[PDB]
């Protein structure tokens, strides 16, 4: 009953009709008569329901350009990232977070506008940041300039695979109607594949990174002394230095007492009165609780097999 | 008609019937196809094989009756004889050229046509009988068997001979590469304690220097495998 | 390549496209020849 | 036809006896009777890649445990035994250095090299004949191709001609698959058996024998190397 | 027809006769016939000034094996005006006057193949007209030898020669550049360098092209 | 531990939720719940071999499900 069910070839790859202006909908294609033209054009541009009539035609189009904005968004995360790694003042800022400014825009001198860049902190002129990647990027356990470039490219990579994913599921190869009206599947995914799996795979970042090292900043070391991130996993004898209860493995996780985890996974609200922020030992156990209650709650449609509900 | 052919079950390739001398149909690579190709790699499967039966007989007659002189050298001018030594390998190599180049350029033009020349230049009296491609020997026959007689026969077992000496011969360079040893020294080996005196062992040794010279900083030696 | 420049001969992309020589050419006149008050030199 | 093996009621209506080594086990109904394609996910591909895996697996498998096994005889010497994932393929858990060149000069001919093989045959996936037609030094007479895209056969592909009577042809095939699927699950292990351990798989073929009723996982955790 | 990436066949609209013509338009550039013929005379220009820049990299290397004092071809330019004796500026802007002659005249020959030797430059008529080919002139002095006069079917097979063999020079003079950023050395120093110890001066060993 | 007491727990907890998980105490592929609260279709026709419509799915379902309330127990117990 789920099931693919996709078309093949369905339109043509080609500047056929971009040289037509208005296209698509059978009003604009007669050119302008007036100026109107122009100005009808683009607020009939993304009306679905203008262009076409069947949902097989209007939901290719909407979901293959939901992979427009993503692939947007990707650019623009990876922009940010970038302007993190070389012209923020960020390892500044990492080594003396409590005076210096977050910065990363810096103004090329011409037309005189180079007084825009502030005197602000780690021998640096820029503007200020509000965005606050810098007080993320330090939760995120990111030291060095080399994972800020490792994001842009991955950031910038896989951007271009959104794209082509637009590409391929409108022009290529397309799903069909009865693709799209599987909604017990697809809140079956989002909810476990997104939101459950999402959060562990962050919890799972948290736990072998963040908690590490915003132990090691706050007691006092700088980047420079600490490990790159890769030892952090692939070092026990390391992380358990930090938190001892990495030396007892994955036992207590399989012997079903997960007291011995009080360490690393606490339950404590309030803020942490040196960073202001929350305790981040927690925040894993956050995620974590609540991946374990996504899972759960992404079980509750049937598909194929006959177990869940229906809507 | 199948003779016998490589392995067991196979097919003989459709260009492949045993008209040529040692035909077993045993052409996997598929490389040899459009005779055009046949005709060339025939005459270096030949070539070689007369280069490498020559080559057996040349090497076990240096050892065997020079005990010195580790056969894999004997280039440089210190294992030479006494009435040469002295003549100025550059000079010796200046003489082989000439000579090699005149043969080979006049075999191989006699490739590319066929029947074309055969004939003596110079006294241009005179000829090598027909072949197909590479059977001369009006004179390089002279004793004039493998003529009326059987006459393929022959060229079968100059093919069985010849690949086996090419196999033999390889043998020999990389025996002499890896042990050290001279043919039938590194046969003697093997025969006094086989076990030990196996390939099991002196692997991953080429044992070879990388200079070499004569009269400069020449000659560089590659080996085969990178055994160090 | 037919259909490629047909589209660059749009109006919102020269628009785009002939601005931008001369904002750049307007910017980098004034990188060299910098402040122009008066027409004095 | 002995299905099991989950068979379902769909499972079962396009896929019963055919695929070699078709065992109806088919629970997301992947492969399936033609309802989408020119996709990844279709009978053409998913049955070429599941061969393909299989034959890797075939040279993973018994390219991991050979160096490991012919060092712990004592028959090739012991710096050419590195564990396999030691070989200097994986740096961050070790490198090797045995090699007459670096890991990247080789990476260089490989990718070269090992391209030709590939992007050579998909050509005739998406060509069913093609390749044996352009000139390739005169190889291409014998790397033509037969049949699907799965089974070569030519003159060098197969050089025995093995599986002549289609009798057999069928059950040799059947015979691969099944070792292919054995081989990926082998190989699936090491990867998983290397993390937790982190000692090699013929090392630990010797622990679960010296001590089976605890080395084992449910005792190793406490372990977990990386 | 011998294309690249056998088992494709070519983009339809390039079949045609042009020499060296492989069917290789992966991003459909010549897909504007009145354009294709501008990026034909484009590849034969490049293929003619790479054959030249070539042998004129290599031989001065060449010739430092030997001493005879040459530089290699990055900074040539210097070692020049290092010893000068005629300043830059008339140096560049004869350059622009004697050469943006030939070129302008080049071209109005690719735009109007008639002109250029109808007359009235210094005569020399018929040396100028062009053999009515894109990036073919033919003539007395572009053509001293007379040859491309002689046997068409001669002729063709050298109009592929060229290009083949312009396309490899540059494609190696993509070498000498990027070979040079790297290595920082000249192309018969590297030509040395990799045929006296192969295998720590390959690629990967130059610390740039393999950042760690 | 193999035996202590959450291992007296955990396989009498998920191996009694599919216990008589093979008859008539809880949904399975086969039978589904109603609203009535019925209990009753079982019209299914998935193949497996099994005696009565006792599906390899029941097996992850129920099982699955019986940790819950294993390790809520556990837990339950633990903390307490
Ligand atoms: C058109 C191709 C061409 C190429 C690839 C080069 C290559 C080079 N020239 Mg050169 N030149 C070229 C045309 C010409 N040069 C010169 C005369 C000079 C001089 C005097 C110098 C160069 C220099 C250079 C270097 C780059 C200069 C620079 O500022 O780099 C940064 C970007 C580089 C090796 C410089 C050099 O030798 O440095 C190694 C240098 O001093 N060239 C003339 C005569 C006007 C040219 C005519 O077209
Ligand atoms: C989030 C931003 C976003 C996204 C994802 C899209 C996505 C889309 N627009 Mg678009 N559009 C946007 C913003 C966006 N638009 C804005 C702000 C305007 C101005 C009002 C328009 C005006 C507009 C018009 C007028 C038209 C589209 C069309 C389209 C569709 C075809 C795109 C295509 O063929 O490009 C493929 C090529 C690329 C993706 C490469 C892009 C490279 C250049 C530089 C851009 C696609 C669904 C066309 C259509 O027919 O859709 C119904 C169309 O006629 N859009
Ligand atoms: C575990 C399974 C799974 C997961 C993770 C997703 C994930 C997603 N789906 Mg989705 N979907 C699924 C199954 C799944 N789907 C199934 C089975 C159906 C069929 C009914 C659909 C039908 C469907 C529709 C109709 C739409 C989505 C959309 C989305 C996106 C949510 C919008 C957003 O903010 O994304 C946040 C984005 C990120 C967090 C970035 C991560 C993105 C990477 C590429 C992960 C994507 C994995 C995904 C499963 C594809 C993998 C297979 C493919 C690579 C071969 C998100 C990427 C919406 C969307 O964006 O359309 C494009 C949307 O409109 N889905
Ligand atoms: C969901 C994401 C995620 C991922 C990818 C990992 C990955 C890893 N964890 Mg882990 N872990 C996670 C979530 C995650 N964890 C959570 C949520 C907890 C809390 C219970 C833990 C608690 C935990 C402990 C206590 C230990 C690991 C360890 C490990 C490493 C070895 C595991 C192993 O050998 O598996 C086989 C494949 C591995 C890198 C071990 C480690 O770091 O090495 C000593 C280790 O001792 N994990
Ligand atoms: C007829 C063909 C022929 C063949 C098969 C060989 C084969 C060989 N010669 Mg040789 N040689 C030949 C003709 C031939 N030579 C001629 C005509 C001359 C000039 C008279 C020499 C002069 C010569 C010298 C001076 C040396 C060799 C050496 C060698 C050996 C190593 C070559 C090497 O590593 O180079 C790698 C590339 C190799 C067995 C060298 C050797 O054995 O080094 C120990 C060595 O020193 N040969
Ligand atoms: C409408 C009123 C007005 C007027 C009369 C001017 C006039 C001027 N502005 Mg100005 N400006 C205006 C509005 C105006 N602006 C607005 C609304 C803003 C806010 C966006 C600004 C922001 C602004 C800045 C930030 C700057 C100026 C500058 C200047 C001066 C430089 C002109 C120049 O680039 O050299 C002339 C340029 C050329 C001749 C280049 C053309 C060359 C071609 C090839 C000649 C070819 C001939 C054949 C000029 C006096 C600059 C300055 O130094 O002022 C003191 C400067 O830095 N303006
Ligand atoms: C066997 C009997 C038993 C006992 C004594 C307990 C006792 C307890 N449970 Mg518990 N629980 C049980 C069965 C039991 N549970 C079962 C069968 C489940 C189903 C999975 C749960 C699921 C459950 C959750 C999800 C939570 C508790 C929590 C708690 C604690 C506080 C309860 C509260 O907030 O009010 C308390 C120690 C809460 C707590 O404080 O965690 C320790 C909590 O979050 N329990
Ligand atoms: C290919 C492979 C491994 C290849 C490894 C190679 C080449 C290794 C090479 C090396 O090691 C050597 C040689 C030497 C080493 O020193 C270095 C390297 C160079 C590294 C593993 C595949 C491993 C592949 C695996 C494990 C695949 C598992 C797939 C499963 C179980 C799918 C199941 C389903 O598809 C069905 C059956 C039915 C569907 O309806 C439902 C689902 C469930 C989806
Ligand atoms: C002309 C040229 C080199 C000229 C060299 C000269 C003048 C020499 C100069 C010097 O002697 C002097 C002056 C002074 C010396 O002391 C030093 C130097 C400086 C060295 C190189 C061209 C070099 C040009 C190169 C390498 C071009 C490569 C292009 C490729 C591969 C394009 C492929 C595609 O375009 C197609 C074919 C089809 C599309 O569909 C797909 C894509 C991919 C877009
Ligand atoms: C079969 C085999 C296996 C292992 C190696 C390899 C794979 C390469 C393969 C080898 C194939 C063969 C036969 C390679 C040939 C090698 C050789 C040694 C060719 C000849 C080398 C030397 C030659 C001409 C002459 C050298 C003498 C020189 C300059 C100068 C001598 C002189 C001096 C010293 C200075 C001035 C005076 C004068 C006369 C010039
Ligand atoms: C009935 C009987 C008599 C005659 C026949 C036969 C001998 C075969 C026998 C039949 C069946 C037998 C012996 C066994 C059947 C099933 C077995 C052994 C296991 C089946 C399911 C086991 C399960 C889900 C256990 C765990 C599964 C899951 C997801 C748990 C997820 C977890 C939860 C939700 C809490 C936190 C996260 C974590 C721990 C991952």
């Amino acid at each position: 009953k789920v099931k693919v069910i996709v078309d093949r070839n369905t339109t043509d790859t080609s500047f056929e009709k971009w040289a037509k202006p208005g296209h698509f909908s059978r009003t604009l294609a007669k050119g302008p008569t007036t100026t109107t033209w122009i100005w009808n054009l683009h607020a009939d541009a993304h009306d679905f329901d203008s262009h076409t009539s069947d949902l097989e035609d209007i939901s290719r189009k909407v979901f293959s350009a939901h992979f427009g904005q993503l692939g947007i968004i990707l650019i623009w995360l990876s922009g940010m990232y970038f302007h993190g790694a070389r012209f923020s003042n960020y390892e500044a800022w990492l080594s003396d977070p409590t005076h210096i400014k977050p910065s990363a825009q810096v103004v090329w001198p011409i037309v005189g506008q180079e007084i825009l860049n502030g005197d602000v902190g780690g021998g640096f002129q820029g503007i200020q940041i509000t965005s606050g990647f810098f007080q993320l990027w330090r939760a995120s356990g990111i030291t060095s300039e080399l994972e800020l470039y490792s994001t842009a490219l991955g950031g910038l990579l896989l951007a271009s695979a959104m794209f082509f994913a637009g590409w391929f599921h409108y022009h290529k190869a397309a799903p069909k109607l009865e693709w799209f009206q599987n909604v017990e599947s697809m809140m079956n995914h989002h909810l476990a594949g997104l939101l459950g799996l999402g959060s562990l795979g962050w919890a799972g970042h948290q736990i072998h990174l963040s908690i590490p090292i915003n132990k090691l900043l706050d007691a006092g070391v700088d980047p420079k002394e600490i490990p790159l991130p890769h030892e952090f996993l692939l070092n026990r004898e390391l992380m358990a230095g930090l938190y001892p209860s990495f030396s007892a493995g994955l036992k207590p996780f399989f012997t079903l007492n997960w007291s011995e985890y009080s360490d690393f996974l606490t339950f404590k609200g309030g803020l942490n009165p040196i960073n202001g922020g929350l305790w981040l030992t927690d925040i894993a156990h956050h995620h974590l609780a609540i991946a374990v209650l996504f899972i759960i709650a992404g079980h509750m449609y049937r598909t194929n097999w006959g177990i869940g509900h229906s809507m | 008609a199948d003779r016998k052919l490589w392995a067991p079950g196979v097919a003989a390739p459709s260009y492949l019937d045993g008209s040529l001398a040692g035909d077993y149909g045993w052409d996997p690579m598929g490389l040899s196809s459009d005779p055009k190709a046949l005709a060339w790699y025939r005459q270096a499967e030949l070539v070689h094989s007369r280069w490498a039966m020559m080559g057996v007989v040349g090497i076990l007659g240096q050892e065997i009756l020079n005990p010195d002189v580790f056969w894999y050298e004997a280039g440089l001018p210190k294992n030479l004889p006494e009435q040469v030594s002295g003549l100025n390998l550059g000079g010796i190599l200046a003489f082989e050229f000439c000579m090699m180049h005149y043969v080979e350029v006049r075999r191989w033009q006699d490739y590319k046509n066929f029947g074309s020349v055969n004939e003596d230049p110079v006294f241009k009296g005179n000829s090598v009988p027909n072949e197909v491609m590479g059977y001369p020997g009006g004179i390089f026959d002279p004793f004039g068997f493998a003529k009326g007689k059987d006459i393929e026969d022959l060229k079968t077992k100059e093919i069985k001979n010849g690949r086996l000496a090419m196999v033999a011969w390889t043998g020999f360079a990389l025996q002499a590469q890896a042990t050290g040893k001279g043919p039938i020294a590194c046969w003697k080996d093997h025969l006094a304690d086989p076990f030990v005196s196996n390939i099991t062992a002196n692997i991953g040794t080429c044992v070879i220097p990388d200079s070499v010279d004569v009269g400069g900083v020449n000659i560089p030696l590659y080996c085969l495998w990178p055994g160090q | 390549m037919q259909n490629l420049k047909i589209y660059l001969s749009t109006a919102p992309v020269i628009a785009f496209i002939w601005l931008s020589l001369l904002s750049s050419l307007i910017i980098e006149v004034n990188r060299f020849f910098p402040d122009p008050l008066i027409f004095a030199f | 036809k002995d299905t099991l093996f989950f068979a379902d009621e769909n499972s079962l209506t396009y896929l019963d006896g055919t695929l070699p080594g078709d065992y109806g086990f088919d629970p997301f109904g992947l492969l399936e009777p033609g309802n989408g394609d020119v996709g990844f996910i279709n009978p053409s591909w998913l049955r070429y890649s599941e061969v393909i895996h299989g034959r890797f697996a075939m040279l993973g498998a018994a390219g991991c445990i050979t160096p490991e096994i012919l060092s712990s005889l004592g028959v090739i010497p012991e710096s050419t035994g590195i564990v396999w994932y030691r070989n200097g393929v994986i740096p961050p858990a070790g490198s090797s250095d045995v090699y007459w060149v670096d890991p990247y000069t080789l990476f260089f001919v490989e990718v070269v090299a090992m391209q030709f093989a590939e992007l050579r045959r998909l050509q005739d996936y998406r060509n069913p004949g093609s390749m044996g037609k352009q000139y390739f030094l005169g190889l291409e007479g014998v790397l033509g191709g037969s049949g699907d895209p799965s089974y070569p056969g030519g003159a060098f592909f197969n050089m025995f001609n093995l599986g002549k009577t289609e009798e057999s042809m069928k059950v040799m095939k059947t015979r691969e698959i099944k070792n292919g699927r054995l081989a990926m699950m082998a190989m699936f292990g090491f990867g998983a058996q290397a993390i937790l351990t982190g000692k090699g798989p013929y090392q630990n073929l010797l622990d679960h024998l010296s001590d089976p009723f605890n080395n084992n996982i449910l005792t190793n955790w406490t372990s977990v190397y990386g | 027809r011998p294309v690249w990436y056998p088992g494709n066949s070519p983009p339809e609209w390039l079949d045609g006769s042009l020499p060296g013509d492989y069917g290789y338009d992966p991003l459909g550039l010549a897909s504007d016939p009145e354009m294709l013929k501008w990026w034909v005379q484009a590849e034969l220009v490049h293929g003619r000034w790479a054959m030249l820049g070539t042998v004129g990299m290599i031989v001065p290397g060449v010739a430092a094996r030997a001493g005879g004092d040459f530089p290699q071809w990055y900074d040539a330019g210097k070692v020049y005006i290092e010893n000068s004796s005629i300043p830059f500026g008339a140096l560049l802007m004869t350059q622009v006057l004697m050469m943006g002659w030939s070129e302008m005249m080049r071209y109005y020959e690719f735009v109007s193949p008639g002109s250029q030797g109808t007359g009235s430059f210094m005569g020399f008529t018929e040396a100028f007209a062009g053999t009515g080919e894109n990036g073919y002139p033919g003539g007395r002095f572009f053509d001293p030898f007379g040859l491309a006069k002689g046997d068409p079917a001669k002729l063709q097979e050298y109009k592929v020669k060229e290009i083949k063999n312009g396309r490899l020079a540059m494609f190696s003079c993509l070498g000498y550049y990027a070979q040079y950023a790297a290595t920082g050395k000249g192309p018969v120093d590297n030509w040395f360098d990799h045929i006296a110890d192969p295998f720590h001066n390959t690629c990967a060993t130059n610390g740039v092209s393999v950042p760690f | 531990f193999i035996g202590s007491t959450p291992n007296l727990i955990m396989v009498a907890s998920t191996g009694l939720c599919l216990a008589a998980g093979r008859f008539g105490l809880a949904p399975t592929v086969n039978k589904f719940a109603t609203s009535g609260l019925n209990l009753v279709d079982k019209p299914l026709g998935l193949k497996t071999g099994d005696p009565a419509g006792f599906t390899a799915v029941d097996v992850l379902a129920l099982g699955s499900f019986g940790h819950m309330i294993g390790i809520g127990i556990v837990l339950g117990l633990k903390a307490t």
